[PDB]
């Protein structure tokens, strides 16, 4: 059941059949901005989910703000209907030459005078947009950005409630959050002073202002009858008199003013129906009218607060305090009441890139409105036109803004595919517009029963943020509100229905859902009469067969991409599953990638999606190919170039390579991969390698998490990376002179200078070492007297003062390797450079890393490891066969942290390698029931698959493990159990005891050891502090924070914290002389004062206080 | 490039406030050693081989170039000084490059030319 | 040395904010843009605080390294280390109380 | 409070200022940093503030002028002053970029970033490193395993002085140098100087 | 009155009153948290902090 053409064939051990296939794995990110521009696809695609009005993005915001005017009404300007231009350049030129990937956008705005009555139109230019890329990624400065959803609380009602401590009666708040305006809270106290806050001012009654908005006493005694507390409100109020009330609140909001009723009203319109100053989002409005059960028959259009609804919200608030279940107000059906929940999917919407960028924009649009109608009160009415008075600065700079320093506007990780890929799926809770850390609670962070099929409940961030920071589910998608929704399929009558709907969670509260597992005939008949049953919130029962409305597509409906790639995830424990997955995004890309042999089948699906693979976009017959490019003729005689990057730096500093997988003369069906990226294998997800693991402790090389590797990986280059490193150098003009790029270096051998060239800079292919001057540069020099000896060294060799100083790039500590590329940019060839810039070039150095101790390892199901040692293949443990085993992990981690689904994955890995057949020829066993039938053969080295959460079974495994083919010497190595009797390679003899042994699918992670080596005898030193520091170029000091300094006082030991403080971290002079005592035979000297506290004293004393350090006798004392 | 707001050396860099930016900078002095170290060992050795200078020649040193009381003394002002005319020092200071350029003092000036 | 009994707080009076400055600061100017140096009686005057660079003079009458305390008439200025501008104070005079 | 002030010995009048002092320059640096762009700390545009009104309060009091814009001018340098001295502890704090508050005199000691604080969050050292540990059981309880390229560069005052005495190098200057090249020379003398 | 005092201070003034003639004080043991007693016994050097 491949989709793609030519996938690889694996046969997985699936019982189920999923009637849905997993959708654009990007499609969150897409179609968000094709809502946001406005295409034919995102027309067409609304138009079919039936939207009675299909509104744009940048339409929509141009046009609620238009038709802008002057309050005179003698002037008012609109503009609508934007279309974009042809893009400048292709993706690949921005990316090379640093440009910005966009497309310019055109607006037709109509200048109209009403005294005359004369129309003025024409297009009008408004800069620059940043066009998204087909992989769903903005090229912003040639470096590839992403910008993460964001998870906020959509704009309506909430009805808290919250218990009195004392006198223990429920306390029923209303608090409306609109998206800009007043914010109102209808809350009932112990006084029953029910009340309005708006602003934050004081809990005045609610009649006051109820009858402030013209509604008579008469109309509050029958509509409020009902209630008993209200009533009595109402008889307790004192201010009567609608100007009294008006005056009242205005006193209330702006005291100190001239009360007047006109000024009253005037301000009350302005706060609270005013469109400008008071909006509600289109999401806003309908959450409201579905809440409150008013306006639901025809569409929203008026999208601000009205008297009705505040009536509405009291009654509401009223009514909820009575204990009624339901209310109904004339116009309005019957609709429940009950107490709002924040954590609710039903409450927190989802803003994409769409949103963001529309909100973005309409901020720059009304500040340039602002200046706008300024300078059209001001100038000439008879000779102005549209194209003089608008002015794009402000909104080209807003969205550059953003694009640049916003914390939604991330560059994109690209360890590998599936990295990126979960970044483009990331779902932020923090952030401008959002939370912060601190101030939100540890409530928010917890799991909440309406995450099922929407928000991964396992991949999460390991650090502090932790539950701010989500994935999409796999089948989830964004409805154009911005709730997410799911896919279900609904019984009608106990019989399953092929076609499915989308339930967002309000939807799904309000229905019955059943379970992909549940047991279910050929026909539909559910065999069970009661199946396993979700319900409202948290709630799991068996129901009969018939009550159950709904059921889902696939088991895996509840995971992220990330997390359905973890075969036998349903035996790991829920933070091993989040480590391993966390684990699977900072894989390396290897030099010779390997499919896994056991896997789900979210491989294929993900790497396709994740846009590291050229895929041929419509079916043809190869002409030829080369590693470079390859040419497809397609069936109408138009022939396409796919052109592959190759050892192209990546956003983290690893490898991207494009290698093809295809033969000329082949016939390519529409859709194949051609070409496999990092991390691939014939266009599946390829991570890592297989390596036969003995699991047991080995002389204590891996006690404690860490790993033993045979010398066999390392002589194999199995797990060699390579990576490539960036250094860039630049000459800017200054006051004093220009810099240049020169070959010749003042005062240098010819020895170091051997390798550049001509023009100054290192030959390619030329290795370069730590320290080695990279790309030659001569600064201007001003006037400095050289120093008597250096003076006469000058005047004896004859080598003048050579004023110019020596600024050379140099290859900072500890990189190394070929210099692969060197690209150089000269404001002479006419080329975009930062204002004050003539020369820059950069060069590539890159490196090819073999593994080594320190490197961390890390299989699938979250148990990391770092090398402790590299034994020769001669002394690890061997099978029977002389096989050796190619690492070993300890037993002792595996029981204890609850991760069994390894041991499950390694003896289905060696089932799978050594390749088995099911004796047959008396009939299928009990256990090989339900295996499907071409699942009881396979051959050596298969490929096998087991789905999430719907696998093999342990039944399956144990029977496989007894029926794996002999070796090629006709001898069976591993038993029925699965161990297998190893020969140990140092001393010779059988171990005592079997070992268990089997392939199991081990990744690189990107925590190597050559990053992480840090040491700093003695570099540079800040300024203001004077305490050690320096780039990691020349490397830092260590961090001697407090409890540092408690374990050493703890000790006893003073001298060596006298020490640690004072003499090697901020004296001044004491740090030379120690250097020079070091540096000669001398003694070290005695520390002085640190400039700590010297620094500390001189401020004290700034603030006016007299600060002097005393002897026993009072007398003052210099320091 | 006048016209342009400076930057506040306390504004926060990094966006979660774990430094500001005038933490990062660094100084345009002698270093704990790049000055310092070779600064001492090259006077030491100073005191070790221009002191190795005949004494007549050592004054000379120490006045027309300046070790003991700077201000180098023009051949006409040493002249003065001492009485003789500008070309005879010439000569002498010529045996003196070549007296210095072979041998041990050449090998421990080497490091302090480079 | 490094014997320090006590270390007491007080509040400082008109007499011992001028005690402990080395000169007063009459003009709000910075930095001067052509020469890049400090200014006369600015916020960063050699004047008042300290030469900029070690054994230098502001005029260079007195450059030589070979003047130790001695204050430059012509600009009266200290040659001392430049560490020195982190250690000398001064103080405004207000026209009235605050 | 009477009582404190009365036992001190010294008088009130330390409450009200007649001269503000100034941090020396090198705690509030003006620095150009590349690209020929300067940088400087708020400390200085405060010191501005209230220099100028000052100054502007001295010309009014020269010249002369009807007591009203006098008054109005000394609360000017009375509100420079009190935000020199802390901002937000009253009004309205001052913010010149992005409607972000400049840090006050005293905030260089309250708050997370002050002086206290962050002394009591230690300091940095020299001759230190990190790296990743792996198990050795091959080594006694007393013992561990640095990498020669981490001892190298942590103990190169102690390596390059003895690489110098044994005659391998001629002076301090050439020892830095094969110390930096790493010369197959100064494995035997890192060995001998960490016995 | 209603001011706490360590026991050893309290002791020594109370016993050098006494000498003199003065009447003794009336006090009675008290414990106090540990941010109180850090407070109360500490340098303003380190209370600042
Ligand atoms: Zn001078």
């Amino acid at each position: 059941n491949n989709s793609v053409p030519g996938a690889p064939n694996r046969v997985s051990f699936a019982k189920l059949r999923e009637p849905l296939e997993v959708p654009g794995l990007l499609d969150v990110q897409t179609d968000s901005f094709e809502w946001l521009i406005g295409s034919p696809r995102w027309r067409e695609s609304a138009a079919e989910r039936g939207d009675v009005n299909p509104v744009g993005g940048l339409e929509e915001v141009l046009y609620e703000l238009s038709p802008i005017e002057d309050f005179s009404g003698s002037m008012s300007l609109s503009f609508s209907d934007p279309r974009f231009d042809d893009v400048k350049a292709p993706v690949d030129e921005c990316k090379d030459k640093d440009m910005t990937y966009a497309a310019p956008l055109f607006v037709t705005a109509e200048f109209i005078n009403n005294n005359t009555g004369e129309i003025k139109s024409q297009t009008v230019f408004m800069g620059d947009f940043p066009m998204m890329t087909e992989k769903g990624t903005f090229i912003i400065n040639g470096t590839e950005r992403v910008v993460v959803s964001q998870l906020v609380r959509s704009p309506g009602v909430y009805f808290d409630e919250t218990i009195d401590k004392s006198t223990d009666k429920t306390l029923h708040s209303v608090k409306v959050i609109p998206s800009r305006g007043a914010w109102l809270e209808f809350d009932v106290d112990k006084r029953d002073t029910v009340g309005v806050r708006i602003d934050r001012k004081r809990r005045q009654p609610v009649t006051v202002l109820l009858k402030a908005l013209g509604w008579t006493s008469e109309q509050i005694v029958e509509r409020f009858g009902f209630s008993e507390i209200m009533r009595s409100t109402l008889e307790k109020d004192n201010t009567v008199g609608t100007d009294e009330a008006l005056l009242d609140i205005y006193r209330k909001l702006r005291p100190g003013e001239p009360p007047t009723k006109e000024s009253a009203q005037t301000l009350l319109e302005n706060l609270f129906f005013k469109e400008k100053r008071y909006d509600l989002a289109r999401v806003g409005r309908y959450k409201v009218n579905k809440k409150l059960g008013l306006h639901v028959g025809e569409p929203i259009t008026s999208s601000t607060l009205t008297e009705e609804d505040v009536v509405a919200t009291i009654e509401y608030l009223v009514r909820l305090h009575e204990g009624q279940t339901t209310m109904t107000v004339p116009g309005g059906v019957e609709v429940p009441v009950e107490t709002d929940d924040i954590d609710h999917f039903g409450n927190r919407r989802l803003r994409t890139v769409g949103e963001l960028i529309q909100n973005q924009i309409r901020v720059g649009m009304s500040r340039m409105e602002r200046v706008v109608r300024e300078r059209m009160t001001t100038q000439d009415v008879e000779a102005i036109t549209p194209q003089t008075l608008i002015n794009i600065r402000p909104v080209v700079a807003a969205i550059k803004e953003f694009f640049g320093t916003s914390q939604l506007s991330q560059f994109m990780d690209q360890n590998n595919p599936l990295s990126g890929l979960t970044h483009k799926r990331r779902l932020s809770a923090l952030g401008p517009g959002g939370l912060s850390r601190e101030r939100a609670g540890l409530e928010v962070r917890d799991v909440h029963p309406s995450h099922y099929g929407r928000m991964c409940p396992i991949e999460t961030p390991e650090g502090p943020n932790i539950g701010l920071i989500g994935s999409l589910s796999v089948y989830a998608r964004v409805n154009p509100f911005g709730f997410i929704e799911t896919p279900y399929r609904k019984v009608v009558d106990g019989v399953v229905s092929d076609e499915i709907v989308y339930l967002t969670a309000d939807e799904e509260d309000r229905h019955v859902v059943a379970q992909a597992n549940s047991p279910i005939d050929a026909d539909g008949r559910f065999v069970e009469p009661r199946v396993l049953v979700r319900r409202k919130a948290g709630e799991v029962e068996y129901v009969p067969s018939s009550e159950v409305d709904y059921m889902d597509v696939s088991p895996r409906q509840m995971v992220s991409v990330a997390t359905a790639m973890i075969p036998f995830l349903e035996h790991d424990d829920a933070n091993r599953a989040l480590m391993g997955a966390n684990m699977q995004r900072q894989a390396v890309p290897l030099v010779r990638s390997e499919a896994p042999l056991v896997g789900t089948g979210m491989e294929l699906r993900a790497a396709i999606d994740a846009g590291d693979v050229v895929v041929a976009e419509e079916s043809g017959v190869i002409e030829e190919v080369s590693a470079d490019y390859i040419t497809v003729m397609h069936d109408n005689g138009t022939r396409r170039t796919y052109r592959m990057r190759k050892f192209a730096r990546s956003n983290h500093g690893t490898c991207a390579n494009q290698c093809p997988i295809v033969d000329a003369g082949d016939r390519v069906e529409a859709g194949q991969v051609i070409a496999d990226g990092p991390c691939t294998d014939d266009g599946e997800m390829a991570l890592g390698k297989n390596l036969l693991v003995a699991i047991m402790p080995w002389e204590g090389h891996n006690y404690e998490d860490a790993i033993i590797l045979s010398n066999r990986l390392v002589e194999e280059d199995v797990l060699t990376s390579i990576h490539i490193e960036e250094h860039e150098i630049d000459a800017r003009d200054t006051k004093l002179g220009a810099e240049e790029i020169t070959r010749d270096i003042p005062n240098i051998s010819d020895e170091v200078l051997a390798d550049l060239d001509e023009r100054g800079i290192v030959r390619i292919g030329a290795e370069v070492r730590d320290g080695d001057i990279l790309v030659g540069k001569v600064t201007p020099k001003g006037e400095t007297e050289l120093t008597p000896e250096e003076r006469l060294l000058r005047a004896i060799f004859g080598e003048k003062a050579r004023e110019v100083r020596d600024t050379s790039l140099k290859v900072p500590h500890g990189e190394s390797g070929k210099v692969i590329g060197i690209r150089v940019f000269s404001r002479e060839d006419e080329d975009e450079l930062p204002a004050g810039v003539n020369e820059l070039v950069r060069v590539y150095v890159a490196q090819k890393r073999k593994i080594s101790d320190g490197d961390k390892l890390a299989g699938r199901h979250g148990n990391k490891g770092v090398i402790g040692k590299i034994l020769p293949v001669e002394d690890m443990p061997f099978l029977a066969d002389g096989t050796p085993v190619d690492i070993i992990l300890n037993t002792h981690g595996v029981p204890r942290r609850m991760n069994i689904g390894q041991i499950l994955e390694t003896h289905l890995g060696w089932c799978a390698h050594s390749g088995w057949k099911v004796d047959a020829a008396k009939g299928v066993p009990d256990w090989a029931a339900r295996l499907p039938d071409e699942l009881l053969e396979a051959q050596p080295n298969a490929i096998v698959s087991t789905p999430v959460f719907d696998g093999a079974q342990e039944a399956e495994l144990q029977g496989l493990l007894s029926c794996t083919l002999p070796n090629r010497d006709g001898d069976v190595l591993v038993d029925a159990d699965g161990k297998a009797m190893l020969f140990d390679g140092r001393s010779g003899e059988p171990f005592p005891y079997p070992v268990t042994v089997g392939y199991m699918y081990i990744m690189k992670l990107h925590h190597l050891v050559d990053d992480k080596i840090h040491a700093r005898s003695t570099g540079p030193y800040s300024m203001i502090t004077q305490q050690p520091l320096g780039g990691k170029a020349q490397f830092g000091g260590q961090r001697f924070g407090e409890m540092e300094c408690w374990a050493m006082q703890a000790y006893g030991a003073a001298y060596t914290l006298q020490e640690l403080l004072t003499i090697k971290s901020d004296d001044t002079v004491g740090r030379v002389k120690v250097y020079e005592a070091i540096v000669k035979g001398e003694n070290i000297p005695e520390p002085g004062i640190p400039e700590s506290f010297k620094v500390l004293l001189k401020e004290l004393q700034s603030l006016c206080l007299n600060v002097e350090v005393l002897s026993s006798d009072g007398a003052a004392i210099e320091l | 490039e006048h016209s342009r707001d400076p930057v506040s050396l306390d504004m926060p860099v990094g966006s979660e406030e774990e430094a500001p930016l005038g933490d990062f900078i660094e100084d345009a002095e002698a270093m704990s050693a790049e000055n310092a170290v070779i600064a001492e060992l090259l006077h030491t050795d100073i005191r070790s081989v221009l002191a190795t200078l005949d004494e007549r020649e050592h004054q000379v040193i120490r006045l027309r170039f300046g070790l003991d009381d700077g201000q180098p003394r023009t051949l006409d002002q040493i002249g003065k000084l001492f009485g003789l005319s500008r070309e005879r020092v010439r000569q002498i200071e010529r045996d003196v490059m070549s007296k210095l350029r072979h041998g041990e003092r050449a090998d421990r000036l080497r490091s302090y030319a480079s | 040395v490094n014997f320090f009994d006590e270390l007491r707080i007080g509040l400082a009076t008109a007499e011992d904010i001028r005690q402990w400055s080395y000169g007063e600061v009459k003009k709000p100017e910075t930095i001067n843009y052509r020469t890049l140096k400090p200014e006369k009686d600015g916020l960063f005057c050699e004047k008042i605080f300290g030469p900029t660079r070690d054994w230098e003079c502001y005029c260079g009458k007195y450059k030589r390294v070979r003047f130790k305390g001695i204050i430059c008439e012509r600009c009266g200025v200290e040659v001392t280390r430049a560490k020195v501008r982190r250690e000398r104070m001064g103080h405004i005079e207000l026209a009235a109380p605050v | 409070v009477v009582a404190a002030f009365q036992q001190s010995g010294n008088s009130p009048m330390g409450m009200v200022l007649d001269a503000v002092p100034v941090i020396p320059p090198e705690l509030r640096p003006m620095v150009q940093l590349d690209g020929g762009r300067f940088a400087t700390s708020d400390l200085n545009d405060l010191y501005r503030r209230v220099i100028n009104r000052n100054n502007r309060l001295k010309r009014l009091i020269d010249l002369g002028a009807p007591e009203i814009i006098v008054n109005n001018e000394k609360r000017m340098l009375q509100e420079s002053v009190d935000a020199l001295f802390d901002n937000g502890r009253r009004g309205r704090p001052v913010t010149g970029p992005g409607n972000r508050p400049l840090k006050s005199l005293s905030d260089l000691l309250k708050g997370k970033q002050g002086r206290f604080r962050q002394n009591l969050l230690g300091k940095r050292v020299d001759y230190s490193g990190r790296s990743v540990i792996v198990v050795g059981p091959q080594l006694k309880l007393h013992q561990c395993g640095l990498p020669k390229l981490m001892a190298l560069e942590l103990f190169k005052p102690f390596v390059m002085k003895r690489l110098v005495d044994l005659n391998h190098a001629q002076n301090i200057k050439s020892a830095k140098r094969m110390v930096e090249r790493q010369r197959p020379q100064v494995w035997d003398v890192l060995e001998e100087v960490i016995a | 009155p209603g001011s706490l005092i360590d026991r050893a201070e309290f002791e020594a003034e109370n016993r050098r009153v006494v000498a003199e003639g003065g009447e003794p004080a009336a006090g009675r043991p008290v414990l106090m948290g540990i941010t109180k007693a850090s407070l109360a016994t500490d340098s303003w050097l380190s209370a600042a902090s």
